[PDB]
RNA sequence: AAAUAAGAAAUUA
């Protein structure tokens, strides 16, 4: 490829490979189960 | 290092000394000891024009062989 | 390269075999030895 | 910079605020911790040692490193030449000196003489 | 380059014992002068106050005494020495010169030539060096001569 | 992911046992798969790539293992320490953990030194030399590199050749104190009595083996005593007689304790003695203590007209000089006075003073890292102010650093006190010695503080872009095998 | 603990909204960090906290990503769990710090803030020296001076 | 021009005593004190039958009652 | 028993042999004394260990992983003698305005300083403000300790700047001294977005205001 | 509670502490009459009287 | 404001409408790029290996 | 409010508890931690918390925080079931009791 | 009372 195309355009953009662009993306993953239905006691 | 590889049975990797030795043998061994230390000196003192100096290697070597001669001699 | 370095392989070579193998490819060449290398080598013998 | 290399107190008399060394070079000078220079850490000379003795190859300053992918450009005159004087720069200074130094600066910008021979 | 607090909060909707929140005079504030600050209570306003206490000019101003008498005492416990008034001929080489005033020249260097670049304001001596020119009356020595490392002395540190 | 394979290479040490279930440190501290022969080609078996540094007594630490890290067993940790441990040292050390050591090129020195004060009346040239006729050495430095953690180390090489052995783990306990009474049986002296009976116990129970041997000869033989006890015949029984009683009685037990105890100390011309006192900079200076305002002294009818303030002003009185407490005038005895070479003061400097730049706000309460440090402000140089030859200690070099944060990261996570099975999250090891090593300058105290920080960096990107292209990776393999 | 006085509570969840401002300002974040490594125990609930959050931060200017409806709802209701399930990643932790603050508070012989439980040792609140003189909830009146936690030697 | 009664002094900052001074400030009259401490040492032992606590004010301190 | 002193490995034997030339040619900071130099030796041979291992960890690490003018290309502005490049950074308009010294260190050991204190002081120890103005010289790949910094405060002074804002200005005024230190180091610097420069500012002050900035007067229905 | 905390200063053999690391009883529970068992005292002092809480 | 309710949350300008379009989010780790870019370029050539 | 202040008096009884040998409170404290820092459960697709109803009162009113506090008061940590604690739950990061601790290393020998 | 050097994200006419 063109020394041009290696100069310029080897770094990450959100043209090339852009870390997420968009807010609320999934930051924390785990492998849990799941809870009971309705865990939560309605009050008050 | 030769002298030290006679003096501690061991290379680089209760024993104080190498054992099983005759008492002959540590009293030829401090004669070897005294020969080197010897021709390292006259060897130093002829060519002292251009500095010539004993490695590291060796003087402690022979210190660690006298060392060994010690042990023998005391638990002796 | 061969005393510094630590080599990573999928299957590591012993220090001797490894030696062995350099010592027997710089015996088949019918190079004249330079005191350099005899040198280097002995000081990989010396401390194995 | 320039004006403090040919800096002399001598010559300050009678000039207002403008008798006044560069203040972060003049200060850093009057450290007295400043004026003991580190030596390149051991591992680092270590280091470079090892690259150009054992592997053939010197360990470029950042300046010389060409970092163009298309061009070769001349090495820049100051690339390794100077050299690390924690007495010289960065500017390292002591508070007293600072604060007695701003001040004095601050009471001095009248006293000027302006005719002069 | 100091990290304390040197203003005073501004006075806005009643602050309270919260998270990350606590009232305006706390007892916490200003290591607990705040206590001269303060109208305690849910105070009633028509009838009762003291204006001082809630006005921002007056209130800060008390802060800055506060912040200058602080400084001022941690400046003075960090002199260990005394101004000694002693004639110019018996004083060290270094200050039988001409000693400008504060903030009158420039921030003056002890000896540029003999390669001491430091404030001649700040240079301090030794009680034990001006015993002679000091304590003249006393004949034998009051204070024992300091004792000084010999750093060509093979030690420790030298690896021997 | 050779968790489920992973056995348990069996426990010999206190070491050995700090070592977490798999499923917490397994990404953290990475299994591999070693193939050796027995009675088939291979039989896997799974070992970990990282290991806590070996348990070492202080006899076993050579030449060789200089900059390395060695660990102390907790049992030795009680054995040797019961007064505690140098200033913040403890702060890497808590419960679970591993109890590691740097061992520095300067504890070797101070380790071969006190060797040879183990039978110093033969080496005494050679010791003489190496201070070069001073009584030991104090070392000084920044605040926040070696120092208090060398004395503790010298307490330990100390202690495990059992020579006897003071330890003032913190100076400031005495100079800086709860309070200070005038000493009983010392006319124009003070005491820190809760510092002294403090000492008394710790000291006694430290060294009781040669303290019971030791036989009193200068002490009175008739020491007041209650019903049901006895006369001290050993420099222990005496210690003990200094901190066991109710008090108020205890208050002046002590100080004549002290008095005797250092007296004895003087006394004895043969057994080698180390005098380890961290901080001796505090007992160089005066105290925080100020004499008593006179009229304490005179007794008084009224406030109203006896011609006095103390009620109405405060004033500051002449600070008392830490060289009239009755300890350190002990202490101070043995290093001026000629004709006591059995005594070596291996001694420390604390820098832990509150910062003070030209202006200070009020400290927040909430947030202040220097709430328990000292208010001191006034400078001091180890050479006019000590009698002590000054020994210099610096940040570490690389070598010392490198090694120091590889344990602090990797026994961590080994010992279930780091980010275990969130490993991913943090950056690799190089990154973080790199980015701790910009941050910290390299000084000890702060490298172990952003090392605890690290948990907050927003601005590292490494596992991101890692994370990307392995995925990227993947992709491209499940469109080839499609 | 210097601040004792009455106080008022806030909700969990307000709590957490204070995003970078305090709940997980790098500050309180790192000396919570010190009293659980102190007290020798792994700060998992802290780390997937400051994971979370760190997060959070970093991507806090952006605009969320582009929705298409659709009558399932499956989008947004997967949004929401993932949501909550952080919501309580980090009521957990909240909760352990409260929980580990007033026992190591009950270790160094301190008195908490006005109406505070410290388990061992005050299991109504603890009050002394209100601005009123009954213990607010019990309805009980106070003793002067202040009530004392621990024996008295330190 | 007058002499030098009229040359203005200069103004040293001048150190308090150095550590290595203070250390002597805990021998000053030595012998004496150690003497004294062993007389002071009886007044103890003494006084310690009586009293379940002794002061340094029934020893060697003096407290004017009146 | 005993150790030897005397290099154990080929390896050490060799690096000791090294030290020993570089003594010889009276190089700067090279210890005078064979125990230093074994101890060097040692510690370097150790250390070399070390990386390798943290390399194999990383291998291991990887496999149970959870988951048209471009830019402008310029010459390089530096004072051809003191060898120094100056940039400014901004944030809040007025508030914060700096200015970065930088100058290359051949010694390698570089320190950056803020208005003649240390970084670590400056910024009170905080790793997340300190590690911004580390980002710049990440981000172009260079090792930060080939550099010698002095930042200038030409803004409001206040006794400490320790806060993000004023972390965020410092950023950039050392980027912009690095871009014209090394010009093609720009690339990098501006895809990353750190020339790039925010304007924002605290609203004026205005007497409307309860607060005297955002906060409107209480309101009741006539 | 003024003069105690003076005599204190005065004393010496405390001496930074008092202000530093000791703490004192708020204003108003300090002026409380000696003898004093239940808090509610501090509002069982005379109103007919104009001494800003000086008054017993 | 004043006894009328609140605009929607879109009805006020952007928040972030100060701030450069490089700044949100930033691409920062640009560092690495060059590296992965080799390490992949590398794994290919390994991958015709077993192939071919 | 967790001071540093409190950090270092924590680090003090830490240390002079470690050379007691006192290992009881540690052992509460394991005991504690090991009971609610467990990980908590992916919530079910349908499961969020209430929001306050619109269209009740104007969007200034106190009612929107008096329902806030009133929900949150009424599920307090015992009431939380996405979090998994009791002697049911395996807890695979975690050591079960004292005696898998390292102050027991000695029966651990061989 | 507030989406403005702060940090809030999904029910238009
Ligand atoms: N294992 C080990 N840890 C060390 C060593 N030096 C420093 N540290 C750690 O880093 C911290 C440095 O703190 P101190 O050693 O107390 O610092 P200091 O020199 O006494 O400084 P000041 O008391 O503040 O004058 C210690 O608490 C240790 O945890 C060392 O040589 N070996
Ligand atoms: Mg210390």
């Amino acid at each position: 490829t063109t020394a041009e195309h290696k100069q310029q355009d080897q770094f990450y953009s959100p043209e090339n490979q852009p870390i997420s662009l968009h807010r609320n993306n999934i930051s924390y993953m785990e492998d849990v189960g799941r809870s009971v239905k309705n865990p939560t006691v309605p009050g008050l | 290092v030769y002298l030290r590889t006679v003096a501690t049975g061991r290379r680089y990797e209760g024993t104080l000394f190498a054992e099983g030795y005759d008492f002959d043998v540590w009293v030829r061994l401090f004669s070897l000891v005294q020969e080197v230390r010897h021709d390292m000196e006259k060897f130093m003192a002829d060519h002292t024009l251009q500095c010539v100096e004993p490695e590291f290697e060796c003087w402690e070597a022979l210190l660690v062989t006298l060392r060994c001669a010690l042990d023998f001699c005391v638990v002796q | 390269r061969m005393v510094d370095a630590d080599f990573d392989d999928q299957r590591p070579v012993s220090e001797r075999r490894l030696f062995l193998s350099l010592l027997t490819m710089i015996s088949y060449s019918g190079v004249l030895y330079t005191s350099d290398l005899m040198a280097q080598l002995m000081e990989m013998v010396k401390y194995s | 910079m320039r004006e403090f290399a040919r800096f002399d107190p001598r010559k300050s008399r009678g000039n207002g605020q403008k008798g006044f060394p560069f203040r972060d070079a003049y200060l850093t000078k009057m450290n007295e911790a400043n004026q003991k220079t580190p030596p390149p850490t051991l591992e680092t000379i270590m280091d470079r040692a090892v690259r150009e003795h054992h592997q053939h190859a010197r360990i470029l300053s950042p300046l010389e490193v060409q970092r163009d992918v298309g061009r070769l450009e001349p090495i820049p005159s100051y690339a390794g030449k100077i050299n690390a004087d924690r007495s010289v720069f960065p500017f390292q200074w002591k508070t007293e000196d600072w604060y007695e130094y701003e001040v004095a600066k601050v009471r001095n910008r009248r006293f000027v003489f302006e005719n002069t021979e | 380059v100091s990290t304390g607090e040197f203003d005073h909060p501004p006075f806005q909707f009643r602050q309270r014992h919260t998270f990350n929140t606590t009232p305006l005079h706390d007892a916490n504030r200003f290591g607990g002068r705040t206590a001269y600050l303060r109208e305690i209570g849910p105070v009633n306003i028509k009838k009762q106050g003291r204006r001082f206490k809630k006005d921002p000019r007056t209130v800060q101003f008390n802060v800055d005494v506060w912040c200058a008498q602080q400084t001022l005492r941690k400046r003075w416990k960090q002199r260990d020495w005394e101004v000694i008034e002693i004639p110019f001929r018996l004083v060290p080489r270094e200050q039988q010169r001409v000693i400008p005033e504060l903030y009158t020249d420039i921030p003056q260097m002890t000896d540029p030539a003999r390669n001491d670049f430091s404030n001649i304001r700040n240079k301090v001596y030794d009680r034990e060096e001006l015993q002679g020119v000091l304590f003249p009356a006393a004949g034998a020595m009051l204070y024992p001569p300091l004792q000084r490392v010999d750093k060509q002395a093979m030690t420790l540190d030298k690896y021997l | 992911s050779l968790a489920a394979m992973y056995m348990r290479p069996p426990v010999t040490c206190y070491t050995d046992a700090c070592e977490a279930p798999v499923a917490m440190w397994d990404g953290a501290i990475p299994l591999k798969e070693t193939r050796k022969l027995k009675n088939g080609v291979p039989v896997r078996t799974v070992s970990r790539t990282y290991s806590h540094p070996p348990q070492l007594t202080p006899t076993q630490l050579s030449f060789n293992d200089i900059n390395s890290m060695y660990c102390v067993g907790n049992d030795e940790l009680i054995q040797f320490f019961p007064e505690g441990l140098g200033g913040r040292v403890f702060q890497t050390m808590p419960p679970g953990h591993p109890r590691g050591f740097l061992y520095r090129k300067e504890t070797h020195l101070l380790n071969l030194f006190v060797d040879k004060v183990q039978h110093w009346h033969t080496k005494r040239s050679v010791l003489s030399s190496l201070t070069n006729g001073r009584t030991g050495f104090i070392v000084d430095g920044p605040t926040g590199c070696g120092k208090s953690a060398l004395m503790c180390q010298v307490v330990h090489f100390a202690r495990s050749r059992n020579i006897v052995t003071l330890y003032v783990p913190d100076a400031k306990v005495w100079t800086h104190g709860e309070w200070c009474w005038p000493s009983t049986i010392l006319p124009g002296f003070f005491d820190a009595p809760d510092a002294a009976r403090s000492f008394l116990k710790y000291f006694a129970v430290a060294n009781r083996a040669t303290l019971t041997s030791w036989k009193l000869r200068c002490t009175p033989k008739d020491l007041p005593t209650e019903q049901g006890e006895r006369q001290p015949q050993n420099l222990y029984e005496l210690c003990e007689w200094g901190h066991r009683a109710v008090a108020p009685a205890s208050i002046d037990r002590q100080s004549v304790c002290v008095k005797f105890l250092m007296d004895e100390l003087s006394e004895e011309k043969k057994l080698p003695v180390v005098i380890v006192v961290d901080g001796w900079n505090l007992f160089s200076h005066e105290t925080h203590f100020r004499y008593p305002h006179p009229d304490f002294l005179r007794g008084l009818a009224s406030f109203n007209e006896s011609s006095t303030d103390i009620d109405l002003y405060p004033q500051e009185l002449p600070r008392i000089p830490a060289s009239r407490l009755s300890f350190v005038r002990g202490l101070n005895k043995m290093i001026l006075s000629g004709d006591d070479p059995n005594k070596f003061f291996i001694t420390c400097t604390t820098r832990d003073f509150k910062p003070f730049d030209g202006i200070s706000g009020f400290p927040n309460v909430e947030t202040d890292r220097f709430a328990n440090s000292l208010d001191e402000y006034a400078p001091y140089d180890p050479e006019k102010d000590s009698h002590f030859h000054p020994i210099q200690i610096g940040n570490f070099d690389e070598y010392e650093y490198r090694s120091f944060l590889r344990f602090l990261i990797n026994s961590g996570e080994l010992a279930g006190l780091g980010w275990g099975p969130l490993w991913h999250a943090s950056s690799d090891f190089e990154r973080k010695l790199y980015k701790i090593g910009f941050l910290s300058g390299r000084n000890p105290q702060g490298v172990v503080d952003h090392y605890h920080q690290e948990l907050v960096w927003r601005y590292d990107y490494q596992r991101t872009r890692q994370k990307q292209y392995l995925l990227k990776r993947r992709m491209e393999g499940m469109s080839r095998g499609a | 603990n210097t601040f004792l006085t009455s106080s008022v509570a806030t909700p969990p969840i307000s709590v957490i909204r204070t995003g970078p401002k305090w709940w997980a300002d790098p500050e309180r974040m790192v000396r919570q960090k010190l009293m659980y490594f102190t007290l020798g125990v792994d700060q998992l609930p802290l780390r997937r906290t400051a994971v979370i959050q760190r997060d959070l931060q970093r991507f806090h200017m952006c605009k969320p990503p582009p929705r298409v409806g659709d009558s399932t709802g499956y989008k947004r209701s997967r949004a929401a769990q993932l949501n909550t399930w952080y919501r309580r990643i980090q009521y957990q932790e909240y909760h352990m710090q409260h929980l580990f603050t007033r026992h190591v508070w009950g270790l160094l012989r301190v008195y908490p803030g006005n109406t505070t439980k410290i388990q061992g040792k005050a299991d109504d609140g603890y009050v002394g020296y209100d601005s009123v003189p009954f213990h607010r909830y019990n309805r009980a009146p106070l003793p002067f001076p202040a009530r004392e936690l621990y024996e008295r030697r330190k | 021009q007058l002499g030098e009664e009229y040359w203005p002094s200069v103004e040293l900052k001048v150190r308090k005593p150095s550590g290595q001074s203070k250390a002597h400030y805990s021998l000053i009259d030595n012998e004496r004190i150690e003497k004294r401490s062993r007389e002071l040492y009886e007044k103890y032992r003494d006084a310690k039958k009586r009293s379940l606590f002794v002061t340094p004010m029934e020893t060697w301190l003096e407290v004017k009652g009146m | 028993m005993q150790k030897l002193l005397s290099p154990r490995t080929a390896r050490h034997a060799r690096l000791f042999r090294l030290a020993g030339k570089l003594a010889d040619s009276g190089s700067p900071g090279v210890p005078k004394s064979d125990g230093e130099r074994l101890v060097w030796v040692n510690s370097h041979v150790r250390r070399d260990k070390d990386i390798s291992l943290s390399q194999e960890e990383e291998r291991i690490r990887e496999l149970m992983m959870p988951l048209q003018i471009g830019v402008r290309i310029d010459e390089a502005e530096v004072d051809p003698e003191t060898g120094i490049a100056v940039g400014r950074g901004c944030a809040d308009g007025e508030k914060y305005h700096f200015t970065a010294l930088l100058r290359e260190n051949r010694d390698h050991n570089g320190i950056i300083t803020v208005m003649g204190k240390p970084l670590s002081l400056v910024l009170d120890n905080k790793a997340w403000l300190m590690e911004m103005v580390l980002m710049p010289f990440d981000e172009a790949n260079l090792d930060y300790r080939d550099f010698d910094a002095h930042i200038v405060s030409e803004g409001h002074a206040m006794p400490s700047i320790a806060n993000e804002i004023a972390a965020f200005a410092l950023r950039m005024a050392v980027a912009n001294a690095l871009v014209k230190l090394i010009p093609l180091t720009r690339i990098p610097l501006k895809k990353s977005g750190l020339l790039s420069v925010d304007r924002r500012r605290e609203r004026g002050q205005f007497p409307g205001y309860l607060d005297g900035k955002k906060v409107k007067r209480r309101f009741a229905k006539r | 509670h003024r003069p105690v905390k003076r005599l204190f200063c005065n004393i010496g053999l405390m001496g930074p502490q008092i202000t530093t690391k000791a703490r004192w009883k708020p204003y108003r529970f300090a002026t409380n009459p000696a003898g004093t068992s239940k808090a509610e005292r501090m509002y069982q002092r005379d109103k007919t009287v104009y001494t800003h809480g000086h008054n017993d | 404001r004043r006894g009328k309710p609140r605009p929607r949350a879109g009805m006020f300008p952007d928040k972030y409408r100060r701030v450069p379009m490089l700044l949100k989010p930033q691409q920062g780790g640009q560092q690495y790029f060059n590296h992965f870019l080799i390490r992949s370029t590398n794994d290919r050539l390994t991958q015709q290996d077993v192939d071919n | 409010r967790l001071t540093y202040d409190h950090l270092d008096q924590l680090q003090q009884w830490t240390m002079r508890a470690t050379l007691d040998g006192r290992t009881e409170e540690f052992n509460r404290i394991r005991d504690l931690h090991r009971e609610w820092s467990q990980h908590p459960l992916m919530p079910v697709l349908g499961d969020v918390e209430p929001k306050f109803p619109l269209n009740l009162f104007k969007q200034n009113h106190r009612a929107k925080k008096r329902f806030l506090v009133r929900w949150h008061k009424a599920n307090t940590p015992a009431n939380w079931l996405w979090m998994p604690r009791g002697p049911t739950v395996v807890t695979p990061l975690h050591r079960t009791n004292p005696t898998q601790y390292p102050e027991n290393w000695k029966q651990m020998v061989q």
